[PDB]
């Protein structure tokens, strides 16, 4: 896979025969790739990887959302309420 | 015989001892060592006292710490030998804070904040902590001045400050080397 | 000081490109080097014959 | 393991455990070299005194440690 | 003020109008943004050269 | 048949060996033997894993064995015996050399140069244990034989650098055996292991063998992170003299990783942050490095939260590591919002996953930083804000309580505010116009010097392989 | 070709249930009508694939949901039987005729043209997979450059029909390569509008804004949604991207918008917002905000993803221009301007301020709002130094990688 911006770290490095074994060692040092433990641990498949539009699939650009609260409900309650108070003043 | 009833008791007291130096450096380093032994085997249930105390000062609630400590004088054995040091430590901690927070405080308000009930004790601490309370108003700013000056006063000092002229000299030599 | 910063950094761009260029020159010269060794085998024997 | 016992023993002012401790510190010296380098001036304190006949042992810890420190 | 045709800022904390007629934008600093801009573009392109070495 | 497959493999090994042996016979070199050795190491491991078990046995038999044959044989009988490929003329040969270990010469005993051969038979076996992937007794036998042998004689520059790659396997097999089982006698064997590591470094210190020196330091650091002896390790790191100019980039990444973990636990998160980003850049993007990257990137997210810096939303999305970094993601959203209520949920839900990465010890410290971030929100939104208002939003307990939270937080200068007791509000003091001040000057000075240093790296590297090519016969 | 974008557009209304009940129901009647006529039965079933047990589903073809307000989506097996009849029939007949044109020999012209005629049928019935193949054979055989532009576009329109934005994405890179090689202007206009609508669907509205102004001045209508819709897309992008001055000059120097006045509800709500925004009336700014939400974003395929993103960003801009003109405001004065109560305002400001793209602070006790946004030398400094860290970082890593290798 990738880390950081995908093209900036993808062009930077490749396998040579000299380095190849040595990477294998750093993974084993950690013990596991750590992406085959995570599915076991949830006991099926995730539930909160679908929590947000960017979280779901990385195909859209950022929208900086994390709350997911529609704002149209709260704005209608605001509009109508200021108006009645003023009217009956 | 390596993890014992006795171990759990002696680790608790040790942690208070590191804490009464008011070093967070050793405390968390020691805390890490414990994860691997007792902290989840026999659990925290007596080891909870320095760990809750550590918590309440990291967030900065001194009320919580004070309360925990007050009930920790219910625990009469040897935990109380550290209680009296550690109440003193909350004050000293608070007194660095107040320099930044306030520049005028009343005499009643300095007392309240440091958890005292005796005005004579407030003014006594002030001598020792090097505050000039003159006319019942503290002058935190006087104190800052002296503290800054001393760190300049010991030599290091041309390059500590840095000069407008000196920057250009450094850059110049690098290019022509 | 800020103009000087951009300029020092501009000169660093220029040099990291000159760093990559000579490094390509070396990658190229590698092929020539390999070829030369097999070739020098043939030459040694001839010069001793004469 | 740790050198932390050995520090405790020099810090104790009963002579027998100090003699002992010179011997034990030099056993584990090239393992616990960083830890005991911090509290090596203690070890030197015992060497300067004229109540000890285990001066040579005490010197000997430092020589092995000091190499490993890099001087 | 949105036209910028006399600049200034309007303060309703007391009812004044401050009329600032001072010069805007340093020309020298501003052209430094396009020069950095170009250096930030070029380095992606230098990195295209360095794909040769890899 | 089966024999034919071991012979075709063997002849590859012999050229690489023959080629190193001459360079070191002339005068010792470091890097040129090194480049050859690194290629060979990979190939040997791939050939032994996929093919046979007695392909290692063949070579050991063929050359003089000091005890290696008997040691190989013990292993092979347990996992299904072998007695084939013991034939003569594959054991009366000592391979082909021009005369350096040629079949007639070695029998004649004008020379005997088992040195390097000893070193290659140890690499074969050491890889084979790790290829088998069996623990228990097999690990123990591997440690016993090879270590005292290498230490009876004084090693040459060439042999010492070989022995660094042997040492790795020793630590790794032993460490997994210890993490699989709890046996009380193993603790006592760990003390012996610690002793051996540090002695290897001291021997190598004398010979100036730069790769050996770096490789050992990483292991010792690992060993501290596993045992909880963070306490010792503070000592260790201030007395290192680690090489950077003459070592492999895999070591240099590992080294940078360890430091951030140790520094972070001592409540220095400033230096922690710089060290992890450097380890990531050294370490590639491949799935070969995959478990390394996952752990490194966990620690980086947590670091930025410990600062109050907070990682962006960009990061988690553009990585394809979303499921793995899920506990950190929820943390990052939680800390930001200043929700104590959410935060209590996040570290509880995910508890186990965090502790395995051993960032859990760090994470608990955020229940406080969650509060400090939250009151920072309040002072930005509202410049001057009543003591009462703050208590309402984050469920704080008194005016007096919040006074005190903010008193600790502004010593660290997070909030960057000051409390007026006499009016009853908390007032941020920032208004910029710091361009006027001498602060930017200080910043610009630092930027230039990071650049001057980059010129130095460029100069030393660029011209040095040119100088070699000219000396070389190529034009 | 042409009926296809109408169907897709109507269907979208059934996908949601946040639209009005009476608007969804008229739209549903329409769709059934063209299901019969144009054979849109496969796309009817497709909407059910995109829910799985989500609102808008009530289908008798498969599972059904009783929490849906949709109830006009309910399939029949009359719908299904009518389909197999029509599909089977049409295809056998039309292919047969096309086959004889291939037989009659002329390679460049006759065969290539015969291959196009399949792709219209498969587009019509809304199968992407079969359309692509048959129209691929056409491109392979030498034909005029305009034709090639037409056909690549035709494929890219099937990606908006199903709403798979990526499908549009890939294919239009091929238009941008062939646009200059062809070098034709007829179809240049079309391109600017397609790639425009692509940008509209994603979060890149800057690119859209520059492409869509051109769309107004000159318009080609083939395979592009109705022109009243194209005005509505232009006004969205202009308000979101551009600031007071540019925005203002743009909608006075576009005769096309002004001659058309209002003509549908969506156009009206967008245009209203516009006037209020540069004219500095904030009383009526706020009703128009609510109105745009209902009638512009939700009905559009390409802005329903942005429904919430749109309101968020728009409150920032309005506030920015206000803050520009004032040194200080009182919260109560600032609330009366909008037509919202005192408490109502404080929430809204406080979601924007820690993110720090409003660049003001609120003295609560003084009740004033202060504005400490720099526009001096200090502002330039903030921009520059942040970019210069980024140059260092880029050189650092790429540096290190080349020295080691």
């Amino acid at each position: 896979m990738s880390t950081d911006v995908a093209a900036a770290q993808a062009q930077s490095k490749i396998d040579l025969t000299k380095k190849k074994n040595e990477e294998i060692n750093k993974k084993s040092l950690e013990e596991d790739d750590e992406f085959e433990d995570f599915p076991i641990d949830t006991w099926a498949n995730g539930e909160t990887i679908k929590s947000n539009a960017v979280t779901q699939t990385n195909i859209w650009e950022e929208n900086w959302d994390d709350v997911e609260v529609d704002d149209d409900f709260t704005n209608e309650l605001k509009a109508e309420l200021d108006r009645y108070k003023r009217e009956n003043q | 015989l390596s993890e014992s009833d006795k171990k759990s008791k002696l680790i608790s007291l040790y942690l208070l001892n590191l804490l009464s130096q008011n070093n967070t450096t050793k405390f968390h380093s020691e805390l890490q060592y414990l994860d691997k032994h007792i902290k989840n085997l026999e659990d925290d249930s007596l080891l909870s006292y320095p760990i809750k105390l550590d918590r309440w000062l990291m967030e900065g609630s001194y009320q919580k710490a004070w309360d925990l400590l007050q009930s920790g004088s219910q625990n009469i054995s040897e935990f109380d030998s550290f209680t009296d040091i550690l109440k003193s430590a909350i004050r000293d901690e608070i007194a660095k804070n107040t320099e930044l927070s306030y520049d005028f405080l009343p005499l009643s308000n300095i007392k309240a904040l440091l958890f005292f009930n005796n005005e004579k004790e407030t003014e006594k601490f002030a001598l020792e902590r090097n505050w000039p309370i003159v006319n019942s108003k503290v002058y935190f700013n006087n104190q800052s001045k002296e503290k800054a000056d001393y760190e300049d006063e010991m030599m290091h000092e041309e390059d500590q400050k840095t000069n407008i002229i000196e920057k250009a000299m450094d850059y110049a030599i690098s290019i022509e080397n | 000081i800020n103009i000087s910063n951009n300029l020092q950094k501009a000169l660093t761009v220029k040099t990291n490109d000159e760093l990559m260029v000579i490094y390509i020159s070396n990658l190229v010269r590698s092929i020539i080097a390999f070829d030369d060794l097999i070739e020098n085998k043939i030459q040694n024997k001839k010069i001793q014959e004469q | 393991t740790t050198a932390a016992p050995l520090l405790a023993l020099l810090r104790e002012n009963q002579d027998s455990v100090k003699t002992y401790a010179l011997e034990s510190i030099n056993n584990v010296v090239d393992q616990l070299w960083s830890e005991i380098s911090n509290e090596l001036p203690d070890i030197e304190a015992l060497y300067d005194d004229d109540t000890f006949s285990d001066r040579e042992m005490a010197a000997l810890i430092a020589s092995k440690v000091y190499y490993n420190l890099g001087e | 003020i949105l036209d910028k045709i006399f600049y200034g800022v309007l303060d309703q904390g007391n009812g004044w109008l401050y009329v600032y007629e001072t010069p805007n934008q340093d020309a020298t600093y501003d052209s430094a943004l396009e020069l950095v801009g170009q250096l930030n573009k070029v380095v992606d392109q230098l990195f295209e050269k360095a794909s040769v070495l890899y | 048949l089966h024999h034919s497959e071991k012979k075709y493999a063997e002849e590859d090994q012999v050229q690489e060996l023959l080629k190193v042996l001459n360079e070191i016979s002339k005068t010792t070199l470091t890097l040129d033997p090194r480049y050859i050795w690194r290629s060979l190491k990979d190939l040997s491991s791939l050939r032994n894993q996929e093919l046979l078990n007695a392909e290692t046995l063949c070579f050991t038999v063929n050359v003089l064995y000091p005890d290696s044959s008997s040691f190989k044989k013990n292993l092979l009988k347990f996992i299904t015996s072998n007695h084939k490929s013991s034939v003569p003329g594959s054991a009366e040969l000592r391979n082909s050399y021009p005369a350096s270990f040629y079949s007639v010469n070695t029998e004649k005993k004008t020379i005997e140069v088992t040195a390097e051969i000893n070193c290659f038979m140890h690499l074969l076996v050491q890889l084979f244990l790790w290829d088998s992937k069996e623990l228990e007794q097999l690990v123990e036998f591997n440690r016993k034989v090879v270590i005292p042998n290498l230490l009876c004689y004084y090693n040459l520059r060439s042999l010492n650098l070989i022995n660094a790659k042997l040492w790795f396997y020793i630590y790794l097999s032993h460490e997994t055996l210890a993490r699989s089982s709890e046996e009380i006698n193993s603790d006592n064997q760990n003390i012996i292991l610690r002793s051996t590591m540090m002695k290897f470094l001291k021997i190598a210190s004398l010979k100036h063998d730069n790769e050996t020196k770096a490789m050992l330091i990483n292991l010792i650091l690992r060993d501290f992170l596993n045992n909880g002896e963070v306490d010792s390790a503070s000592d260790f790191i201030s007395k290192l003299e680690y090489p950077h100019t003459d070592v492999s980039s895999s070591l240099e990444a590992r080294y940078f990783f360890y430091l951030s973990k140790i520094n972070a636990i001592q409540l220095d998160y400033s230096t922690a942050n710089e060290y992890i980003i450097a380890a990531i850049r050294k370490a590639p993007h491949n799935s070969k490095s995959l478990g390394f990257l996952q752990q490194s990137n966990k620690l980086h997210c947590c670091i930025q939260l410990l600062m109050g810096d907070i990682p962006e939303l960009s990061f988690f999305h553009q990585s394809n590591m979303q499921k793995s970094l899920l506990p950190y993601y929820h943390l990052t959203k939680a800390v930001k919002l200043g929700d104590l209520k959410k935060f209590t949920s996040t570290i509880t839900k995910y508890k186990q996953l965090l502790l395995k990465d051993d960032t859990y010890q760090l994470c608990v410290r955020l229940r406080s930083n969650v509060i400090k971030t939250g009151i920072r929100i309040i002072s930005l939104t509202y410049k001057k804000i009543s003591l009462r208002d703050i208590c309402l939003k984050l469920n704080l307990d008194s005016e007096q309580t919040v006074e005190y939270m903010v008193s600790r937080a502004i010593r660290d200068g997070v909030i960057e505010a000051k409390i007026n007791h006499e009016d009853g509000f908390i007032e941020t003091t920032e208004l910029l116009n710091i361009y006027d001040s001498e602060d930017p000057q200080q910043v610009f000075d630092e930027r230039i010097k990071f650049a001057n240093q980059l010129h130095d790296e460029y100069l030393v590297s660029m011209r040095y392989p040119e100088d070699k090519k000219t000396q070389q016969n190529e034009k | 070709r042409v009926p296809n974008y109408e169907v897709s557009e109507k269907a979208f209304l059934l996908t949601q249930s946040k639209v009005s009940i009476e608007q969804r129901k008229e739209a549903a009647e329409f769709v059934l009508a063209k299901i019969k006529e144009e054979e849109m039965a496969p796309y009817y079933k497709y909407l059910c694939e995109e829910y799985l047990v989500n609102n808008g589903q009530s289908d008798l073809e498969h599972d059904e949901k009783s929490d849906s307000l949709n109830e006009w989506i309910k399939f029949d097996q009359e719908l299904y039987n009518e389909l197999c009849k029509k599909n089977e029939s049409k295809i056998k007949e039309l292919n047969e005729k096309i086959q004889k044109l291939e037989e009659d020999d002329e390679g460049e012209l006759e065969q290539a043209q015969a291959w196009i005629n399949l792709g219209e049928y498969y587009a019509q019935i809304g199968d992407k997979d079969n359309a692509e193949k048959t129209l691929g054979k056409s491109l392979s055989k030498a034909i005029s450059t305009g034709a090639k532009i037409d056909v690549m576009l035709t494929i890219a329109r099937l990606g908006f029909f199903y709403n798979d934005q990526l499908y549009v994405k890939e294919k239009l890179e091929a238009v941008n390569s062939m646009i200059e090689k062809g070098g034709d202007w007829e179809r240049r206009n079309r391109y600017k509008t397609y790639y425009g609508i692509h940008c509209l669907a994603v979060r890149n509205f800057k690119e859209a804004a520059k492409l869509l102004v051109d769309s107004l001045a000159t318009f080609t209508s083939i395979e592009l949604t109705s022109y009243e819709s194209i005005a509505t897309y232009a006004s969205v992008t202009g308000l979101f991207t551009l600031e007071r001055t540019d925005l203002k000059s743009k909608v006075i120097d576009s005769p096309e918008l002004l001659s058309l006045i209002s003509t549908t509800a969506a156009l009206q709500s967008i245009s209203s917002l516009t006037i209020s925004l540069y004219a500095s009336d904030y009383a009526s700014y706020f009703p128009y905000l609510l109105e745009t939400y209902a009638n512009v974003l939700i009905p559009c395929k390409y802005l329903n993803r942005h429904a919430d993103f749109f309101v968020r960003e728009m409150r920032r801009k309005v506030y920015a221009q206000l803050l520009e003109s004032y040194k200080t405001l009182s919260l109560k004065s600032m609330a009366s301007a909008f037509g919202v109560s005192v408490a109502f305002l404080d929430n809204d400001l406080g979601k924007f301020i820690p993110n720090k793209q409003l660049n003001c602070v609120i003295d609560r006790v003084n009740g004033i709002v202060e504005t400490n946004r720099p526009d001096n030398k200090n502002a330039q400094y903030h921009l520059l130094v942040k970019q210069g860290d980024g140059l260092l970082t880029k050189l650092q890593k790429y540096g290190a990688a080349v020295r080691l290798t």
